[PDB]
């Protein structure tokens, strides 16, 4: 006789999990691209220093 | 709705139970002419009209 309370509890539990999974997948995919661009920029700075 | 006045016990729970229902099959749990041979089943009220 408490089906509404059960559905509210599953809504809360299933709504937090989607947010945290999105947050994790997005953070890993932006930091990977930042890491690769950082490495490319470092190689460019070495070439500019030897050129100069 | 309830033409005769009163209280519907656990109405919102019935709404929540009937949300996830596909089909219903209406059947006769107690026959009116057979199961009450010693009582008068002919009961009407003026709080629920039907065709004047």
């Amino acid at each position: 006789l408490e089906k509404r309370m059960e559905n509210l509890n599953k809504k809360v539990d299933d709504g937090f999990l989607d947010i945290w999974t999105y947050n994790a997948e997005l953070l890993v995919l932006l930091e990977n691209e930042r890491t690769l661009d950082f490495h490319d920029s470092n190689v460019k700075n070495l070439y500019e220093k030897v050129k100069n | 709705g309830t033409c005769f006045p009163g209280d519907f016990a656990d109405y919102e729970e019935l709404r929540e139970q009937l949300s996830s229902v596909s089909s219903f099959e209406r059947f006769e749990i107690f026959p009116k002419e057979r199961s009450w041979p010693n009582h008068t089943t002919r009961g009407v009220t003026a709080a629920c009209p039907h065709a004047m």
